């Protein structure tokens, strides 16, 4: 019940992708004040989608925020409660789970990291990939109602998308396929006022040079390397410090990440 | 019965489970969600009906065997052999004929004439092959030359549910060895797991290449020890790999069948014999019906009848005039 | 709630019990504080100085952070080629801070029932927001980090889980930003690129094999708890070493130690430092002929 | 006698069958029975108690969960496979035509058992047993020696196959296999034979492939290596071509005695005939003569399958006749076979 | 039956005795303890039960993950049982009894003493290698041509000082179970400082021990489970550990635990394996061996012989026998078995020529 | 005393009466195909004077297997616009529970009302995976299902003969399944849906922009050209995330950009240095 999430604002503060906030907005957050959009034309919202990573960040992110931005209503899933114990009873439990999550109106729902619990049936192991199956069953079971389904919102992320199976892959279940991509020039300064936050610099100062220097990162990797140009200031015992030093520390570290950024590669 | 009942009335009674018995007279007792028990005397029906895995009664109090049940075993298994064939009689075959009198003599000798062993000098035979492209009509002649030979017919895989009732870690085919001669002597077959996959043994050798050591195993015994002769197998495969069962077993000691390709004299006699059960008239000529289709498959047989039988099904009339007897043909040529 | 006391068959709740569950779920090891400190390690001055930081500056420096807006960094991974003292840097430095230390290794959770360490976390990460650091330290991450490409799956399948549901609650949870979270790996060939983030790992510096003035120094510093031998240059053994692990110096003054026993005197000369450097590297024992 | 109704107010009339789990030395007994329940067992009564070792299936007695004593146990299905013995019914009247092969391995199997006073004096021993090979019955070849061996201590023999036998593999139950037939006598004869590894068409359900049957073959060393095992069970193991055993795997054995026998002979044939033959002829009035001249040349396997065809075709006339024009006919299809692979080469 | 009367004869005090201790059932795990008197405990029934424990019974011996006894009616603790563990697994992994004692040794000098001073030596004078300290290290390794494997470990088993030592090898922790490694690596040390002398051997650990990575499907990764994680639990600190275990194996292979051991373990030594003037040490203890001429050379045919260690020559002096029964003499001389050894040689060189130089190349 | 029988059992059965979903009558052009289903469909349900007359033993064996694409469950609520009859809905897994004693009787009370109500239908989806073999007593409640599954299966030759039952079996992979569960004489009939291939494009492309919006302006011409070019397929649903992304608008009638961005995505091709030849 406790999960909570801002934006709204700080949604569409993240920078990046740009259609991509106005996707969810209207997908998730829309139907709950405006019903009357889709039922008169005709048009159904998705039941489903799926975002996966990581080329780049925003992966949790994107449909974190307008989870809780579509009312006080949410239902955080975690991995762990899947597997359960020897002969898990939880097959019930992913129905008592959702059937709470059915006490919440509209309801939306979560996966995340299936890449563990979406078990892949290709080369046939273990029975434990079974009870995988079984367990998938119980999400499909409920979902598939005979209840409220498109008023239902189910999310799903995984690392790379090979785990689905045909089932997953397909859409229905798993609808909407996202990624991300990279920020420009010019909109470098538009995330950048967003990641400025808590932390403050010198007066006159520049921020393009710490930026430009790390590519393709994270947003708490640059929002990181704010701090770490930080933590250098009280080795300085200064409040602020010059883009000198600044720079230094920025492009140390960063070029420190791209020696361990191998396996972004992921199958479509 | 309210007597009785205040003696029931306790625990109630229970239904135990007898593994082993033993010469003290106390017999041990399991039931299925519970563990084993075991119980002193407890003697109510004579000791002979008394049998290990046999079901039985349990008292509640002094948790004694009051009855004897009658129990399945036999029928788990039994069961699951009618699955795979119908009966398929001697009147339920036809074709063979050149064949049956091939296989009679390897059938027949060891349940009656075997005395004539050591008169005609030839050992026991291991086993027979039937190698063709199907077909029909050599699963239907394994339980066919049984059942005027008096013998029983147990017979094949998948198994499926021996995995569990017969050990994991237990050998297997040789857990199956034991089931045959646990019943009746009787004659096995192999059915079937021969697929077009692409092209091998590969996957058939699990339901076939080891239990090509079932028919040597079992007749090792015959010849060695335990009792009585009579356990006999049959070969169902196509073309290619069975030369790899000539590899396997040298020629010593093998029955010479080849399976055929469907043929007129199989045509001809197997057409009426699944002509028996339906009440036809005989105004058709089954000489010449079966000449008309010199190829094909001997299951396409009973795919003219009964595919083809929807047609008068559709008409709401027993009986159909001769226009479809030709359309009965014309569908089977299509798919040709 | 749970864990309330009720009386037999009377089904009353007299008083409600804490605290949560369950063994050595609740507390996966117990540790005091390690007999080393962080003056054991030679000519690694350079990359302490980036460790000893993160976990320190959050405790004493953290007044400073509010007035510059400076966040704390979390997770840090310490990777090299063993030995590189790793885990006896890393304790040691919960000594002198008086960080209560938690002994924690990947593979440790993964047991036959499915949902153990998954669930470890959910305690072990509430531990976190109950207590303040302290500290939790962890081995082998890069391997219990690896999703193979096609799955599933690994034999890891427990932690991998875990580790990014470790990530998980440090993504989605605010909160979990205290106890940070020391991570170490012996290589860096699988690592899990969800990994990078402030709450995850931030930190990072790749060992090398020591230098000739620091492979010098270690041997010196791992003695210092032991007897050492006078007449020594300290400079001869120390150009000789050419990719010989500091592990492996440690095992040069044991085999110098060993043969004193046969020797009959218990002191050493310089020149058995590079003998005994030499025995265990390059490999062992044979000789080159017949190579002309 | 008065101990029969004495005790049984003691133990039961009823009880249950648990098993045991842990001995404490205070005479607590920890047994364990369906499901999931522990206790404290001091009984001094009936034991034995060091003969029991866990995993046993330990009576518990209903008032208040304490073992009384034992029975018995089968136990599983997997012991009522072999049932003995085999006795001798192969025969070295079945066998015949090898000599030099013959003399030196009769040693090895009898080595042990009799003639003991040089054998202990000895101390170092051979007590590995042999090794066999070779296609299509080389190995079988020598086996004539094991059923001989069966005349005398005991003889077991385990089909080796391919795929059938899988489970972790680990070899949990195959040494139980082993372990549980020397239980009756204990001298042993152990009898592997047709190692499949090298010919195998896929591997079996989930197990591996490659490395994994690799290594449960490297299981079967460091069962067969082997620490420790004093005593026999007599180690056999037999296949149609070795390639498998790894040059560590030998060491242990057979470092002594592994057999080859070359292909037959005219005089070897004549020999393999006729003895298989002195059991039972066809018609008596076989000459061995022109049959080995007839067909140059291939093993003396198929010399009894045309012989099994034979009679066979003559019971068409349900006893005894010969058709000179259908007999010659009848073996061009075993001539051709052996005859359209003649050539190799020219193997040479 | 005598020996059984008396026997059966003591229910009497029995059921005297059956009354207390009779609601032990059953074994169950505590978990937390907010205060003193109250503690959690978790029982195998599935059923958690908080409760206080008796007077018996101090409360500072009840800690985090005891297993101890209860009594059914008022659930109040009981006894403690320090065993919490293991179903089964024991029997394969627990060796007693000793055999092949030192005198066994095929003539290795060196290799057999270094060996000896890391196990044997420092727990028969502890005080020797703690004033002398330095500090022992942490583990061996052993590995090579097949000669001699596995009876050097069992030289340790007759040559064991005080108490008897654990054997494991790799096969018989494979899965069904995962974790229990894990479990049983953790236990058996703390089984051992209470006693301390129990030395831990494991052995091939080629076959679990496979690495790297491979694209898919896994693969390697389930045997990661075998190796990362027994090296790990081998890479604690504690102490670690007082026995310093063992090590034993076929091939180097592979990379990964080869590139762990020396940031951990040390004395890595590779057979070795005969000297050609070292063949004749096996001959030694063989010429004690049924009756050997005085004319036998045993220089002579060790040279004839490469690479046999003393498996390959066990057999010379078993076809020396061998061939005796059969030609019904008696005693063997040099010339006799010699010229059978030139044809053991040989002949089972037609097949293979047993090099070890192809299994890692 | 026993029950009447009988109470049944839990769950519940029905739910596919909501209507519409799929009119019969697409194949109604061909009749060659229809009148195969007539025969198969309406005469086996209730018919019983022309089956002992001929002779032939209808079989109740219906499987299917084939999916990508989806079938099935389409013609399933199709029947009940074909005939009416009690729907037996229960996924593979629905039966597994905590203790092994309350299975066996389960599917016996599904199976059980089966021939004493008619006409009868029962829908398992994908039974495959209680096909599993697994010997292991932590997975024998596992295997206890599986001999379940053959337990049922001896319940289905209690129905021989004739009367009552319709068995309907889906799943997506048989290759886990039993030989013996495909064996004849229990189910004689193996009905393989067909892959989409070319055949079920232009239809799941019609059926989808009928749920769509108008359309009456949006001209399907140029959507069945390049999407088409492009797809997996990756055919029933993605024409449902074409509809899909018609709620991304922000446009009242979708526009041409919605469409070809939401095939273009899945599945990528990758051309041209070899297939050249064409
Ligand atoms: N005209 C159509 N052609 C193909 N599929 C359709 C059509 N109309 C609807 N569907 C799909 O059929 C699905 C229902 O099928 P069902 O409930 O049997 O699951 P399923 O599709 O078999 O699942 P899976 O594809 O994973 O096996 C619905 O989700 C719907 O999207
Ligand atoms: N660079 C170094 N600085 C200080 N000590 C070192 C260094 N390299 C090796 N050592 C010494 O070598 C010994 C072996 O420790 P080692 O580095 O193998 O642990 P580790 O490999 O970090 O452990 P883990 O594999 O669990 O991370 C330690 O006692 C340590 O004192
Ligand atoms: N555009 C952004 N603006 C502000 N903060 C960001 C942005 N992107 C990432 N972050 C920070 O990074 C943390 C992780 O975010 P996110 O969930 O998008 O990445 P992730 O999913 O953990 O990475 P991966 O996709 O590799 O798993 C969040 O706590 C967030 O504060
Ligand atoms: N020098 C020697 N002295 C005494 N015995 C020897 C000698 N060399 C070999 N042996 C004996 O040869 C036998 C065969 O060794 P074995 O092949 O079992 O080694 P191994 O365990 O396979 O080696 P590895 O584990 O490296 O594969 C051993 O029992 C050993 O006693």
């Amino acid at each position: 019940m406790s999960h909570e999430d801002p934006g709204n604002v700080s949604y569409s503060e993240i920078g990046g992708l740009s259609e991509q906030i106005r996707e969810l907005r209207e997908v998730i957050e829309l139907p709950l004040t405006n019903p009357e959009l889709f039922q008169r034309v005709g048009i159904i919202p998705p039941k489903g989608c799926l975002l996966y990573g990581p080329p780049g960040t925003g992966k949790t992110l994107l449909a974190r925020a307008v989870a809780s931005q579509l009312d006080c209503n949410f239902l955080k899933v975690v991995s762990s409660s899947i597997v359960d114990k020897y002969i898990g009873e939880s097959a019930r439990l992913i129905r008592e789970m959702f059937n709470y999550a059915r006490d919440h109106q509209p309801c939306i729902i979560f996966m995340d990291e299936i890449d563990a619990i979406g078990g892949r049936r290709f080369s046939e192991g273990t029975s434990a990939d079974r009870e995988i199956q079984r367990t998938l069953m119980e999400l499909l079971n409920q979902m598939d109602g005979f209840d409220t389904l498109h008023r239902v919102k189910m999310i799903m992320a995984t690392n790379r998308p090979d785990t689905l199976d045909p089932a997953l892959l397909r859409p229905g279940r798993l609808d909407r396929k996202i990624h991300i991509d990279l920020p420009n020039e010019q909109a470098r300064l538009d995330i950048l006022k967003i990641h400025a936050g808590p932390i403050t610099k010198h007066g006159e100062i520049d921020y393009e040079a710490i930026v430009k220097l790390s590519d393709g990162f994270n947003g708490a990797d640059l929002r990181n390397v704010c701090t770490e140009a930080g933590m250098f200031a009280i080795r300085a015992d200064h409040d602020f410090v010059v883009q000198e030093d600044f720079m230094k520390a920025v492009r140390k570290v960063a070029d420190s990440k791209k020696l361990e950024s191998k396996l972004d590669y992921k199958p479509v | 019965l309210r007597e009785e009942l205040q003696l029931l009335q306790e625990q109630g009674s229970y239904v135990g489970e007898v593994v082993r018995a033993m010469d003290k007279k106390k017999v041990l007792v399991k039931v299925h969600p519970e563990g084993k028990f075991v119980v002193d005397v407890d003697k109510n029906i004579d000791i002979n009906d008394v049998t290990p895995n046999c079901r039985v009664a349990l008292r509640n109090d002094s948790y004694t065997l009051h009855k004897i049940l009658p129990n399945k075993v036999d029928p788990l298994v039994s069961l699951m052999m009618v699955e795979k064939v119908p009966d398929s009689t001697y009147e339920m075959i036809g074709g063979l004929d050149k064949q049956i009198k091939e296989i009679k003599e390897v059938i027949e000798l060891p349940v009656k004439h075997p005395e004539l062993f050591e008169a005609l000098g030839i050992a026991q035979p291991k086993g027979v092959l039937l190698y063709g492209p199907p077909g029909t009509g050599k699963t239907l002649l394994a339980r066919a030359v049984a059942h005027h030979t008096d013998c029983t017919f147990i017979r094949v895989s998948g198994s499926e549910l021996v995995q569990k009732f017969i050990g994991e870690g237990a050998r297997m085919v040789r857990e199956l060895f034991v089931m045959a001669r646990e019943h009746a002597p009787s004659i096995i077959f192999m059915d079937e797991i021969d697929s077009i996959g692409s092209s091998r043994l590969e996957g058939g050798s699990g339901g076939d290449s080891e239990v090509q050591r079932t028919m040597l195993e079992l007749l090792n015994q015959l010849d060695g020890f335990e009792a009585t002769k009579n356990i006999k197998v049959i070969m169902a495969t196509n073309r290619i790999d069975i030369l790899d069962s000539a590899l396997l077993r040298p020629g010593r000691i093998d029955r010479k069948i080849e399976f055929p390709p469907p043929n007129e004299e199989a045509r001809l006699d197997i057409l009426k014999i699944h002509s028996r059960k339906m009440n036809l008239t005989r105004g058709i000529n089954l000489r010449k019906i079966a000449e008309l289709m010199p190829g094909a498959s001997g299951a396409e047989v009973k795919g003219v009848c009964t595919e083809a039988g929807m047609y008068a099904l559709r008409e709401r009339r027993v009986h159909v005039t001769q226009e479809d007897f030709e359309m009965a043909v014309a569908k089977v040529m299509q798919k040709d | 709630g749970d864990l309330v006391g009720v009386n037999k068959d009377s089904y009353l709740i007299l008083e409600t019990l804490p605290t949560e569950y369950d063994s050595r779920v609740k507390a996966m090891e117990v540790d005091e504080r390690p007999t080393e400190q962080y003056s054991d390690i030679g000519g690694l001055d350079k990359q302490i100085q980036e460790l000893v930081e993160a976990i320190v500056l959050p405790m004493n420096h953290k007044e400073k952070f509010e007035n510059l807006g400076i966040q704390p960094p979390k997770g840090v991974l310490m990777y090299g080629p063993p030995g590189t003292g790793k885990t006896l840097l890393a304790r040691a430095c919960a000594a002198q801070t008086k960080a209560t230390f938690l002994k924690l290794a990947g593979p440790q959770l993964v047991q036959m029932f499915i949902g153990d360490g998954a669930k470890l976390v959910r305690d072990a990460f509430a531990l976190a927001k109950e207590k303040a650091p302290s500290i939790i330290f962890i081995d082998e991450l890069d391997a219990i980090g690896t999703k193979r490409f096609d799955s599933e799956k690994a034999g890891d399948r427990e932690v991998q889980r875990t580790m990014l549901e470790l990530l998980n609650q440090l993504d989605g949870f605010q909160p979990n930003t205290q106890v940070k979270v020391i991570a170490a790996t012996n290589r860096v060939d699988i690592l899990d690129p969800a990994l990078l983030r402030s709450g995850r790992l931030d930190r990072k510096i790749e060992f090398p094999m020591p230098n000739e003035e620091a492979r010098a120094r270690i041997m010196q510093i791992h003695s210092r708890k032991m007897n050492v031998s006078p007449d020594v240059n300290y400079e001869e053994l120390a150009r000789c070493t050419d990719d010989f692990n500091g592990a492996q110096c440690k095992a040069v003054c044991v085999e110098a130690g060993m043969i004193a026993l046969r020797r009959g005197a218990t002191e050493l000369t310089h020149e058995d430092y590079m003998e005994g450097i030499l025995e265990v590297q390059a490999k062992k024992k044979a000789n080159l002929q017949y190579y002309a | 006698e008065e101990e029969r109704s004495k005790v049984d107010d003691l133990r039961g009339t009823p009880m249950s069958v648990g098993t045991l789990e842990e001995i404490i030395d205070d005479n607590h007994a920890i047994v364990s029975t369906s499901v999931g329940s522990e206790h404290y067992v001091s009984i001094l009564s009936f034991v034995d108690k060091d003969l029991l070792e866990p995993g046993c299936s330990v009576l518990l007695n209903h008032k208040v969960h304490a073992v009384i004593g034992v029975l018995m146990d089968d136990t599983d299905p997997l012991v009522t496979v072999m049932k003995v013995e085999k006795a001798p019914q192969e025969t070295y009247a079945d066998i015949g035509g090898l000599d030099n092969q013959i003399q030196e391995i009769k040693e090895s199997v009898e080595l042990p058992l009799t003639h003991p006073e040089y054998y202990e004096e000895m101390g170092i021993k051979p007590p590995k047993g042999v090794i066999l090979y070779g296609p299509p019955g080389t190995g079988k070849t020598l086996l004539a020696k094991a059923v001989a061996n069966q005349t005398s201590a005991t003889f077991l023999r385990v089909v080796g196959s391919e795929l059938i036998q899988k489970y972790l593999g680990d070899g949990p139950k195959l040494v139980r296999e082993l372990f549980r037939v020397a239980e009756e006598h204990a001298p042993s004869i152990v009898f592997i034979d047709e190692i499949d590894a090298i010919g195998t068409k896929r591997y079996d359900s989930n197990s591996g492939g490659e490395r994994e049957i690799q290594r449960t073959m490297l299981e079967l060393l460091n069962q067969l290596d082997g620490f420790d095992s004093r005593g026999d069970v007599k180690v056999i193991m037999a296949t149609n071509r070795i390639e498998t055993l790894d040059p560590a795997l030998i060491r242990p054995g057979r470092i002594d005695r592994k057999i080859e026998f070359p292909l037959p002979d005219e005089k070897t044939k004549k020999r393999i005939f006729q003895i298989h033959t002195s059991r039972m002829t066809l018609a008596d009035d076989v000459t061995l003569d022109d049959l080995i001249m007839a067909k140059d040349d291939l093993s003396g396997a198929d010399i009894k399958a045309i012989c099994t065809e034979a009679g066979l075709m003559a019971l068409r006339e349900r006893r005894m006749k010969v058709t000179n024009e259908d007999f010659k006919k009848s073996k061009e299809n075993v001539l051709y076979k052996k005859q359209e692979g003649t050539p190799e080469g020219l193997y040479l | 039956a005598p020996p059984a009367l008396w026997d059966l004869a003591a229910d009497k005090q029995t059921l005297q005795s059956e009354q207390p201790l009779q609601v032990a059932r059953c074994t169950k795990i505590i978990n937390a303890d907010s205060e003193d008197p109250k503690y959690i405990i978790n029982v195998k029934q599935f059923a958690k039960f908080v409760v206080d424990l008796s007077d018996q019974v101090a409360p500072t011996d009840i800690e985090e993950g005891m297993r101890v006894g209860v009594d059914r009616n008022k659930y109040q603790i009981h006894i403690p049982l320090p065993p919490k563990i293991d179903p089964t697994v024991t029997m394969m992994q627990v060796e007693e009894k000793p055999d092949v004692t030192y005198s066994d040794v095929g003539g290795c000098k060196e290799q057999i003493e270094k060996l000896r001073e890391v196990v044997e030596t420092p727990l028969l004078h502890p005080e020797r290698f703690v004033n002398l300290g330095i500090e022992p290290p942490k583990g061996v390794l052993l590995f090579g041509p097949p000669g001699t494997g596995k009876t050097l470990c069992a030289r340790a088993v007759a040559n064991r000082t005080d108490a008897c030592f654990i054997r494991v090898i790799g096969s018989e922790l494979v899965q069904k179970y995962v974790g229990e490694g894990a479990r049983m690596v953790r236990e058996l040390f703390e089984m051992a400082r209470t006693k301390k002398a129990c030395l831990i051997f494991f052995d091939e650990i080629d076959a679990i021990g496979g690495a790297r990575f491979d694209d898919g499907a896994g693969g390697d990764n389930e045997v990661q489970r075998t190796m990362l994680e027994l090296i790990n639990q081998l890479d604690g600190f504690d102490p670690r550990g007082n026995i310093k275990v063992l090590m034993a194996t076929n091939r180097p292979d592979t990379l990964d635990p080869a590139l762990m051991r020396p940031g951990r373990l040390d004395r890595k030594i590779e057979f070795s394996l005969p000297d050609l003037e070292g063949r004749t040490h096996i001959f030694k203890i063989h010429a004690r061996s049924m009756s050997v001429e005085r004319d036998i050379r045993f220089e002579l045919l060790a040279r004839l012989c490469p690479n046999s260690t003393g498996a390959e020559i066990r057999s010379v002096c078993t076809e020396a026998g061998m061939f005796a029964i059969r030609a019904r003499r008696k005693i063997a001389t040099e010339k006799d078995f010699l010229e059978a050894v030139n044809k053991v040689i040989k002949s089972y060189a037609k097949f293979s020529a047993t090099p070890r130089y192809m299994t890692y190349n | 005393d026993v029950l009447p029988p009988e109470a049944d059992s839990s769950i519940m059965m029905l739910t596919s009466d909501q209507k519409p979903d799929v009119m019969y009558a697409d194949i109604g052009g061909m009749d060659i195909q229809k009148q195969e289903v007539r025969e198969a469909v309406e005469l086996p349900l209730t018919h019983f004077e022309l089956y002992k007359q001929i002779g032939i033993d209808p079989p109740r064996g219906v499987l299917m297997y084939g999916p990508p694409g989806c079938g099935k469950t389409m013609l399933a609520k199709a029947v009940a616009h074909h005939t009416t009859a009690a729907f037996i809905r229960v996924v593979g897994s629905e039966f597994v529970q905590k203790y092994l004693g309350e299975g066996p009787r389960m599917v016996r009370d599904v199976f059980r009302l089966a021939k004493e109500n008619a006409p009868a239908i029962i829908f398992i989806d994908e039974i495959d995976a209680i096909a599993t073999k697994r010997f292991d007593a932590q997975t024998g409640a596992d295997r206890e299902v599986q001999r379940i599954l053959l337990e049922l299966l001896n319940q289905m030759d209690g129905f021989d003969q004739n009367v009552n039952v319709k068995v309907i079996m889906a799943t997506n992979r048989a290759d886990t399944l039993d030989p013996a569960l495909l064996r004849p004489g229990r189910l004689d009939r193996k009905i393989e849906f067909p892959l989409p291939d070319r055949r079920q494009k232009r239809l799941i492309f019609s059926t989808i922009t009928s749920k769509m919006n108008l359309s009456e302006e949006v001209d399907l011409e140029d959507y069945v050209a390049r999407p088409d070019k492009i797809s997996g397929a990756d055919i029933n649903s993605i024409c449902q995330e074409s509809g899909m992304l018609a709620v991304r608008e922000n446009r009242y009638i979708v526009l041409a950009k919605d469409f070809e961005k939401a095939y273009k995505t899945v599945i990528k091709k990758d051309e041209q240095e070899h297939e050249f030849y064409k």
